[PDB]
């Protein structure tokens, strides 16, 4: 007898969806999760002044090293003892 | 015509030998078969899936049925359970109830009390004695 | 339209009552963050995502130490709606090189150097 | 040499032990199976 | 204190109990491959990976969550 | 065109090289056709080293 | 597929491992060849590892 014209959550004329308690608790939930983020982001340790050059060294021989291997690939080297070792396919006992 | 196809019986059979139990023209033309084979086989992993959530679902049915046999309910025992440290999970607890109708008494009897010890400390609200099956044992 | 957002620093100042509410000294700030992702970076923005990434939370319920310095702070303050922002806690100090092999976390937040699977 | 040596120990060179060198013979693509059937590419 | 000396009294009584045998047919409860077993003597089990062991070598389960 | 211990030729380029790189250039030694390929131009260099130790 | 296969509970040969364990593997046999480029690993196996075995 009640049908929602066309699809149920799009359109002018939507299927009405109501808010339960579990969904605002759980909303609450994260609200407070979030505050406390505020809290602890609110308190800093150092300012920018002070941390302007701590860690360059470190970034700069990570860099270094990502440089070292981009430009370390090449190809591998080929074996004798590989090729001999395919020789291997006719071996019988006697 | 050269380089024709010889083992097409041997896939059919592979295809068939999956297909036998089924009902109909299904069991035995090759077309309908591997139209179905496919079905059984997805249908095989997403109930191995839907296996552990029926599994786990009867378990919780039959630790209900138990409890209320001992009075208590379902989330009275698991939390007072967890909260006497019991880890038990629910499939030895279920197991308990059918087999073991006395020890499962004994650990709904320790639900139940820590239940009440736990009513009691948030009645007194103040400093009394923590309770003697709520002492949490720690570790280091 | 939908951009991204510029966030107050009223909200970022901290009050005493926040202070005994969530328990920590203004003077003496706490020195590591433990970050943790409790929020899926799907039908979200692609600079949170990115910001999740560079932040090395892809893995949600992984908990990861970052400084507690302005830069590592703006990042976290973009994306504060997807973590969880506790204080590394050191009872016991700071881990050494004979007691390194011996740690753990713990759910309070304290990194216990000693480790011992036995009752108190 | 060496490899000589090797090659006295290791059996004999016949035309059934006979490889191409890995690298020289890219292998075809053809338009069967499920990747590169279908559409074909 | 009335209720500390009734466990006293009935821990050391079950102890008595163990001493002379007044049992038979133990079961336990014990954590073994992330799983629980309810196990009892003469009993088989089925764990799901291998456990680099030979076969019939005799071990000892230790992670007992429950006797009785 | 190398015969013998294109391992040790490898290790004497290597370590006549460093110098003008810093870092140890990258090297393929292939046995089967005795060669050995750097990675960079030190044709001039190689050809020079090559004539003073006698090649 | 379980429907379409056949099934059976977990058991022992003759309660095994009680008293003690017998091992229930009795005999293998080895069908190799001589010639066989697909028995030359087989054939190593006779030659270096199943005396130890
Ligand atoms: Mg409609
Ligand atoms: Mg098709």
């Amino acid at each position: 007898r009640g049908r929602i014209p066309g699809r149920q959550w799009i359109g002018k004329h939507r299927r009405p969806r109501f808010v339960s308690l579990r969904a605002k608790q759980n909303m609450i939930r994260r609200l407070e999760i979030e505050a406390e983020n505020h809290y602890w982001l609110s308190m800093p340790y150092m300012t920018r002044e002070q941390e302007r050059g701590h860690a360059a060294v470190r970034r700069r021989e990570a860099f270094e090293a990502i440089k070292a291997a981009a430009t370390s690939k090449f190809p591998p080297h080929r074996f004798i003892a590989d090729q001999l070792d395919h020789l291997n396919v006719t071996k019988k006992w006697s | 015509l050269r380089n024709r196809v010889t083992d097409r019986y041997f896939r059919i059979q592979e295809v068939l030998k999956h297909a036998r139990h089924f009902r109909g023209r299904k069991n035995r033309c090759y077309r309908l078969a591997v139209r179905t084979v496919i079905r059984a086989f997805v249908k095989c992993t997403k109930a191995r899936y839907l296996k552990k959530k029926n599994m786990r679902t009867l378990w919780i049915n039959r630790i209900t049925a138990a409890s209320q046999e001992h009075g208590l309910k379902y989330p009275a025992l698991i939390g007072n359970l967890v909260k006497c440290q019991v880890e038990l999970n629910r499939k030895v607890l279920a197991d308990l109830a059918i087999y073991e109708p006395k020890t499962f008494k004994s650990l709904a009897a320790l639900a139940s009390r820590r239940r009440h010890e736990g009513f009691a400390a948030a009645l007194g609200d103040g400093k009394e004695p923590e309770g003697i099956f709520s002492r949490v044992v720690q570790y280091h | 339209k939908f951009t991204r957002s510029r966030i107050p620093e009223k909200v970022f100042q901290a009050s005493p009552e926040d202070h005994e509410k969530y328990g920590g000294d203004p003077q003496n700030p706490h020195k590591l963050h433990i970050v943790t992702r409790i929020k899926s970076t799907r039908r979200r923005p692609y600079w949170e995502k990115d910001i999740i990434k560079m932040l090395g939370l892809e893995k949600a319920h992984t908990p990861q130490v970052h400084k507690n310095i302005p830069s590592v702070n703006a990042k976290l303050k973009v994306v504060k709606h997807l973590i969880r922002i506790k204080p590394l806690k050191l009872p016991q100090g700071l881990p050494a090189e004979e007691n390194m092999s011996n740690t753990c976390l713990k759910s309070t937040g304290e990194l216990v150097v000693q480790w011992h699977l036995k009752p108190v | 040499a060496r490899a000589l040596d090797l090659l006295r120990g290791l059996p004999r060179v016949s035309l059934a032990n006979l490889k191409p060198n890995p690298g020289s013979k890219k292998p075809e693509r053809r338009p069967r199976g499920r990747r590169r059937g279908r559409k074909c590419g | 204190v009335e209720e500390t000396r009734h466990h006293a009294e009935v821990v050391k009584k079950v102890n008595e109990m163990i001493v002379t045998g007044q049992y038979g047919r133990l079961f336990a409860v014990v954590h073994f491959a992330s799983r629980q077993w309810k196990v009892t003597s003469e009993d088989l089990i089925l764990i799901g990976n291998e456990l680099d062991l030979a076969c019939g070598e005799r071990i000892r389960l230790e992670k007992v969550l429950l006797v009785g | 065109k190398v015969e013998g211990d294109i391992w040790a030729l490898q290790k004497d380029v290597e370590d006549f090289l460093s110098p003008l790189l810093g870092k140890t250039p990258v090297t393929q030694v292939n046995e089967v056709t005795g060669t050995l390929r750097i990675k960079g131009y030190f044709d001039q260099e190689l050809k020079a080293w090559l004539l003073e130790k006698g090649f | 597929t379980a429907r379409g296969t056949p099934s059976r509970f977990l058991a022992s040969v003759l309660h095994n491992g009680l008293g003690r364990y017998v091992q229930q593997l009795q005999r293998l046999s080895f069908s190799v060849s001589r010639d066989g480029a697909s028995s030359r690993g087989a054939r190593e196996f006779v030659e270096r590892e199943v005396i130890d075995f």
